[PDB]
């Protein structure tokens, strides 16, 4: 009370099963993270994300990912229980790694989150435009028409990427083209 | 070839203000008729801002300082916000005229003034008071806002201004936008070829909420809008300066309040002015996540202050 002088989409924002199924959304979150972020979590959990879903043959991807998110001087090196590093790079062996892989999935679960929720915050500010938001204004609950935006979206990337050195931004190239192919874009 | 600046910051940090010191001065100054089309605005400053005391008074159960106000009061309260000219903060002055009695005496009142005491617990420009204590000027017939009166006057920025204007043979265009939560999202229309930004903060808000949603702090709003925009690599090449602005009003506040009560980091003589602009400013840079930060204790409303304040902008970002 007390006069003054002058006087949803967080649903999918707040969950990344959801987000995962929105390839717009989540190129706008790929935003927000490759600009205000570390990008190593989020990308080594969608690589992860089609080797779960990949036929097992897969054996090139799995080793990308080691190089890439978890071996010694990784350039998105990704930070796991010590551990599971040691038996997921056992699985040397070209044994089944899935199972362990997922376990290192969900470690870095923790951090994707408060991502999530940090995105979230800057969303409440008002400040979801300044990372390509304002591009899902007109779209509708159909698959084929929202990854429609996602390419168009996926090229204003580029504008980030190309901020990064040779060693780190082609890795990401890499992992977001990765999950986005895999997306259908 | 042009050095574009936008000016970012929460609603009521100053943005509007700094705008027009650029046009006092390097631009063509406000004319006697410029100047005249802000009457409207000015005199709308001071009925809404009226109405939203004797509302607090009321409300807040303070007492009148004297009942024969209650009358005053009722007049006010009659006055229709949401006419046409009401609705775009206007009020001709023959309207204004009419009000100028009850309103002179509302701010006589000692239960009016308590009320504005207490204007943290609400929301209310302390540019109504410069305003209320204005009233014989505003009041004589062929009054005319004087410089000092436009920088005062107080309209809402919905929409994005740009102004252009050259010093020493360099091309300038300096860009205001809303800072108010719903203007924000037009932020990123204006991002292109940005060569430097001017952040604003109102350095006195630390005992205020949002307009927005009368639960967050403001302080603690400008910190987190802050923090998006400095740790944004897209702006790894672009000047962000910060301006700690209303150091005047910052100057009055920490001798009544004290920002321990806001922020418990805070360690140092809340009764002292350098001890609470220093916690201000690391405040600020503790957001950083790394490129240097200049900063700057300003008060926009004083064209002298701005007058070098600007010169010294000018040459961090014409070095860099
Ligand atoms: N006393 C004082 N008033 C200020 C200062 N800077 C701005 N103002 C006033 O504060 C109010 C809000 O300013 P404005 O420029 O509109 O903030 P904006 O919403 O960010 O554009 C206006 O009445 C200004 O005249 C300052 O340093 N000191
Ligand atoms: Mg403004």
């Amino acid at each position: 009370l007390i006069i003054g002088p002058e006087e949803e989409s967080d649903i999918i924002f707040q969950d990344l099963e959801k987000l995962k199924s929105h390839p717009a959304y989540l190129v706008v979150f790929l935003r927000y993270i490759l600009s205000q972020a570390d990008p190593g979590p989020l990308l080594f959990y969608l690589c992860s994300e089609v080797y779960q879903q990949t036929n097992p043959k897969s054996r090139s991807l799995g080793k990308d990912i080691w190089n890439i998110f978890l071996e010694k001087n990784a350039p998105l090196r990704v930070k796991i229980p010590e551990m599971l590093q040691a038996e997921i790079d056992l699985r040397r062996n070209n044994e089944d790694p899935r199972n362990v892989l997922c376990e290192a999935q969900e470690a870095v679960m923790l951090e994707i989150q408060e991502q999530i929720n940090d995105y979230r915050s800057k969303r409440t500010l008002g400040l979801g435009s300044l990372y390509g938001e304002n591009d899902l204004l007109g779209l509708d609950g159909d698959p084929l028409r929202e990854r429609q935006m996602a390419e168009k979206q996926l090229a204003a990337l580029g504008d980030i990427l190309s901020k990064y050195e040779e060693d780190r931004s082609a890795p990401m190239d890499f992992a977001v083209n990765t999950f986005m192919s895999h997306a259908g874009i | 070839r042009l050095v574009k600046i936008l000016l970012l910051g929460a609603g009521e940090s100053g943005k509007s203000t700094f705008l027009k010191q650029m046009r006092i001065i390097h631009g063509q100054d406000f004319d006697q008729r410029a100047r005249e089309e802000f009457r409207p605005t000015i005199y709308s400053n001071v009925i809404k801002g009226m109405r939203v005391l004797v509302d607090a008074r009321e409300k807040l159960h303070i007492p009148w300082g004297d009942n024969k106000n209650q009358l005053h009061g009722d007049k006010l309260m009659a006055f229709d916000t949401r006419a046409p000219m009401a609705a775009q903060g206007m009020v001709e002055t023959r309207v204004f005229l009419q009000y100028l009695p009850a309103i002179r005496a509302l701010w006589e009142d000692s239960g009016i003034q308590n009320a504005y005491d207490r204007r943290r617990e609400f929301q209310l420009g302390e540019s109504v008071k410069y305003f209320l204590d204005n009233l014989d000027k505003l009041g004589v017939p062929d009054y005319i806002p004087s410089q000092q009166d436009i920088l005062l006057a107080r309209r809402p920025t919905k929409g994005i201004h740009e102004y252009d204007f050259e010093i020493k043979n360099v091309p300038f265009k300096m860009v205001d936008v809303g800072g108010l939560r719903s203007e924000r999202k037009r932020w990123f229309e204006c991002f292109d070829s940005v060569t430097s930004i001017l952040f604003l903060v109102s350095s006195s808000e630390f005992d205020q909420v949002l307009m927005e949603d009368r639960q967050t702090n403001r302080l603690t709003e400008s910190l987190n809008i802050f923090e998006t925009i400095v740790n944004n690599r897209v702006f790894s090449n672009v000047s962000i300066i910060l301006f700690l602005n209303k150091t005047d009003l910052l100057e009055e506040k920490v001798q009544v309040v004290s920002i321990k009560d806001y922020f418990l980091e805070f360690e140092g003589d809340p009764h002292c002015l350098r001890d609470v602009q220093k916690f201000l400013v690391e405040c600020f840079r503790g957001k950083r996540r790394d490129r240097p930060l200049y900063h700057h204790f300003t008060t926009a409303i004083n064209t002298e202050n701005i007058r070098l304040v600007f010169r010294d902008v000018k040459d961090t970002i014409l070095h860099d």
